[PDB]
């Protein structure tokens, strides 16, 4: 629910410059109309996946230790905050499972390469904003 | 190669308008569109980015949306200081180039880029641009340089990388044209050489944001002209 703390860590995550990356970038679709009142099954479901996302050994291999783990146990606080408040559509939670697997596709294509994982970072960045 | 835009559209004052671009899946549909807007004169300013994002200044009668494989500018509450010209603009996956639609003609009932080097000159001959560049971290963006010949629309032309390792080029000009850069005098170079006629425009250069799915910031052109007198 609230994205700061992520998006500070997600900025600070960053080894390549994305102005050395001028051929990656790639629009995954978010469907951000499923935000816009928003649903806390989907916002769950939206910290869930980038969660699934980023402790993968892939994932291990391309961040920084130290920030990466502060960065996970921030995610990891969220979803059990949120996870109490899911006591109680699922077309919403399908849209961002599928943009999640256009993102792992991405990745795979791409040989999860330097300049794909900054694409990602600050694709999640923008979808974190976009949820808010 | 194409991205296409209705050549004109008008409207009254209040009234709403919607501007098409559509293209191939090659590039709006793998990436994100931004829009300019050029009013007579000066250069283009960037009007939305990463299809429906708005930046900074600007009005919220401004909208962006994409569709699959088109993008659609909407404009309401339109008013008279609206007349200008509007650009799409998006990366071809294809190509390994930006490009721009034809552009619309739209009829109304601290940073600092300083493009030098400009001039007049023989078919054949060559030329040395600079971009001046000043109150940003010059490094860490990439630049490009966008032309517009006379009475037409924007063209990209070049690209190239914050550290310098990597260049784009569009067909028209490649390997004639060599885009350059020196990181310790904020200077981004364009060595033309082999010109032809068709070169004839005025030259900017423009700073990418990021990704250089976009750029936020353009110089106001150096004019360069190619004539046999």
């Amino acid at each position: 629910l609230d994205n700061r703390r992520t998006l500070m860590l997600l900025a600070q995550m960053s080894r390549i410059s994305p102005s050395s990356c001028l051929m990656d970038r790639h629009d995954f679709g978010f469907p951000q109309e499923e935000f816009d009142a928003p649903a806390i099954s989907v916002l769950h479901e939206l910290i869930q996946q980038i969660f699934n996302l980023f402790t993968t050994k892939d994932s291990s291999a391309a961040w920084d230790e130290d920030l990466l783990d502060k960065f996970c146990t921030e995610l990891y606080q969220q979803l059990n905050d949120l996870e109490a408040c899911v006591m109680q559509n699922a077309d919403s939670i399908l849209a961002v499972k599928k943009y999640f697997r256009r993102i792992t596709l991405y990745l795979t294509e791409k040989k999860y390469s330097p300049c794909a994982w900054e694409v990602v970072r600050a694709e999640i960045m923008r979808s974190l904003s976009l949820s808010t | 190669i194409v991205l296409t835009q209705p050549p004109s559209v008008s409207g009254a004052p209040g009234q709403r308008v919607t501007i098409s671009c559509s293209g191939s899946s090659s590039n709006i549909g793998s990436n994100y569109v931004s829009w300019y807007q050029q009013l007579p004169g000066t250069a283009p300013k960037l009007l939305i980015y990463d299809n429906n994002q708005r930046p900074s200044g600007v009005p919220d009668r401004f909208s962006g949306s994409k569709s699959g494989t088109s993008a659609s500018l909407a404009i309401t509450g339109l008013q008279s200081e609206d007349e200008a010209d509007y650009y799409c603009q998006v990366r071809d996956n294809n190509e390994n180039e930006w490009v721009f639609g034809g552009g619309t003609k739209l009829t109304v009932l601290e940073v600092q880029l300083v493009e030098s080097g400009g001039g007049l000159v023989q078919p054949g001959g060559s030329l040395r641009l600079s971009c001046a560049a000043s109150g940003f971290t010059f490094s860490s963006y990439a630049m490009s340089w966008v032309r517009q010949a006379p009475g037409k629309g924007l063209e990209w032309v070049s690209a190239i990388s914050g550290s310098g390792g990597s260049t784009y080029y569009a067909d028209s000009v490649k390997g004639r044209f060599t885009i350059s850069r020196d990181n310790s005098k904020n200077t981004l170079y364009l060595q033309m050489n082999s010109l032809r006629a068709e070169d004839t425009a005025v030259y900017y250069c423009a700073r990418y944001i990021d990704f250089g799915d976009h750029m936020d910031f353009w110089g106001q052109g150096t004019l360069v002209t190619v004539s046999s007198l």
